[PDB]
């Protein structure tokens, strides 16, 4: 059924279960055309599949020559999409396919089914989360692979980095979707939280800033005041 | 003209034929059912007065052989039964329409309603849908399940009607994935037309034989197998031009015929407005269309 708040703690026991995010997988510039006309310009997108207890991130990047000659685009992109989840599946040995794949929007749960068929005892799920997936290309490192690549690519990388030597799936979990949310919300002070300390490094392996304990205490806190201010903002409350 | 004699009626019941139906009191001295138009398959069916729950009934086609109805008091329902004595049978027929104990099946001679409802129903099909070899007729009622419905208990009372499934590797060619669950043309045709029913009226009969189910028995799964199998119709791109025309008159009269306190419950309301107003065939349903709105526009 719908994984909810009431739920959630499913995500870190030991049944192997991907989020699918497709936000990012048909991107499109809006521009004017000589006539004065409205017509897009698709960019590289990317599928988000995500195990929420490994950090293991499955970053589908997705070419623009995929759409080339395609209508309904925006409609392709979710069957592309369940494709893809699917080919993912297929290609991980039986022990380490998924018992669960949780979409983080309705809209996939029918492509993925259909896309599903050959594996009935994985359970396609939606959720009632507003999980934040969408600002994964505001993480400057996945923007960067997904904007370069010239071909489809999967790339894998965790989104943990070693967060889990030292903390819960749970906590590694609730760290990201809190970056992540102050990411979206206002992205540029986001970031500007992030780097604000030239002394603070990513590491090339990793794609967020190798803080120590309380730094990151001290990070969390400056991106729950962004998140908090930036509501105010947007209702007048 | 053929009759369905009846040996009594014990108990309280209301009797339909086909479309038509009459109140019979407890030991009402009824004798059966006479010119019964053949050439059609026919449906008599009951609700007790003091039950209304379970509508049941029989189809059968008089063609096949000489049926009458007897209440069992044990199992407590009127049974349809065969007798093969035909001499002892056209006895019993004669002497109660002398006696016109009789009704009349009340065909209005202008009324092509029940052709239109049985078109493409043959009793060789029901008694596929409904296994019991033992009777040429066959018994429905409002309880039976599908063998669809089973899946998600007991065989030997079920409807075995064909599974439609729009998520399922039949529906969905490896490959075809986005293709064949958008523009269901494969499975309809493919799959179905060529691969089960074999022709599109077998295929109808079914459908309208669901119908019928639902309508008079409010047998909850033919009316998801009705829906279905529209749906499969309406959601494919590529129709024969005269399955087209000839399902806009099969619903014509199936919406028609419908009570119209039943809109509720017998008519789904996703698979309606998608067939006539989202699907490939929503411009093929002309008729169906027409009455549905100035008839049921709340559903709408």
């Amino acid at each position: 059924g719908a994984m909810n708040s009431s739920n959630y703690a499913e995500l870190f026991n030991n049944d192997i279960k991907l989020f699918v995010d497709d936000t990012n997988v048909y991107r499109v510039t809006v521009h004017k055309t000589f006539e004065g006309n409205v017509a897009t310009k698709a960019i590289n997108g990317c599928i988000f599949t995500l195990n929420p207890k490994t950090g293991h991130l499955f970053l589908k990047i997705i070419h623009t020559s995929v759409w080339a000659g395609q209508k309904r685009l925006s409609q392709l992109a979710k069957w592309k999409t369940a494709e893809e989840v699917s080919a993912l599946v297929r290609s991980l040995p039986k022990e380490e396919q998924p018992k669960q794949i949780i979409v983080t929007r309705k809209a996939m749960l029918d492509p993925l089914e259909v896309h599903m068929l050959d594996f009935p005892n994985i359970a396609i799920r939606p959720t009632e989360l507003r999980l934040p997936f969408s600002a994964a290309m505001s993480i400057d490192k996945l923007s960067d692979v997904v904007m370069k690549a010239t071909e489809p690519q999967m790339v894998l990388f965790n989104i943990y980095d070693d967060w889990l030597d030292r903390i819960s799936s749970y906590t590694a979990f609730s760290r990201l979707t809190l970056l992540l949310r102050a990411l979206k919300t206002n992205e540029e002070s986001a970031k500007m939280i992030l780097l604000s300390d030239p002394t603070i490094t990513i590491k090339s392996y990793h794609l967020w800033p190798s803080f120590t304990d309380e730094q990151w205490i001290t990070i969390e806190s400056q991106m729950r005041d962004l998140i908090l201010t930036e509501y105010g903002r947007k209702y007048n409350v | 003209m053929n009759t369905v004699p009846f040996t009594s009626a014990p108990i309280e019941v209301t009797i339909g034929i086909d479309q038509y139906s009459f109140n019979v009191k407890e030991n009402q001295p009824f004798h059966g059912i006479k010119d019964i138009p053949i050439g059609h398959v026919h449906v008599i069916h009951f609700q007790h007065a003091d039950n209304s729950s379970m509508r049941y009934g029989y189809w059968f086609d008089c063609r096949m052989g000489n049926f009458y109805i007897q209440y069992d008091p044990k199992d407590g329902l009127y049974k349809m039964m065969e007798e093969r004595d035909g001499a002892k049978f056209e006895n019993i027929v004669h002497n109660f329409k002398e006696r016109q104990m009789m009704v009349s099946y009340p065909k209005i001679d202008e009324d092509d309603t029940w052709y239109n409802l049985t078109e493409f129903v043959q009793m060789d099909k029901i008694r596929k849908i409904v296994r019991k070899d033992e009777n040429q007729f066959s018994y429905v009622d409002s309880s039976m399940t599908t063998v669809q419905e089973n899946e998600l208990s007991d065989p030997a009372h079920s409807l075995n009607y064909t599974v439609i499934n729009f998520k399922s590797r039949e529906a969905i060619r490896p490959g075809h994935e986005m293709e064949d669950f958008l523009d269901k043309s494969y499975y309809l045709n493919t799959v179905m037309l060529q691969g089960i029913f074999k022709n599109s009226s077998n295929y109808f009969g079914e459908l309208q034989f669901a119908f019928l189910n639902a309508m008079f028995f409010g047998n909850y799964g033919s009316s998801l197998q009705w829906h279905a199998m529209i749906e499969l119709i309406c959601s494919s791109a590529t129709v024969p031009k005269h399955m087209l025309d000839k399902l806009d008159e099969i619903l014509y009269y199936q919406i028609k015929t419908l009570p119209e306190q039943y809109s509720d419950i017998l008519l789904n309301e996703r698979v309606w407005n998608i067939c006539l107003y989202s699907s490939f065939q929503k411009n093929s349903l002309h008729n169906t269309e027409k009455i549905m709105e100035n008839k049921y526009p709340e559903l709408l």
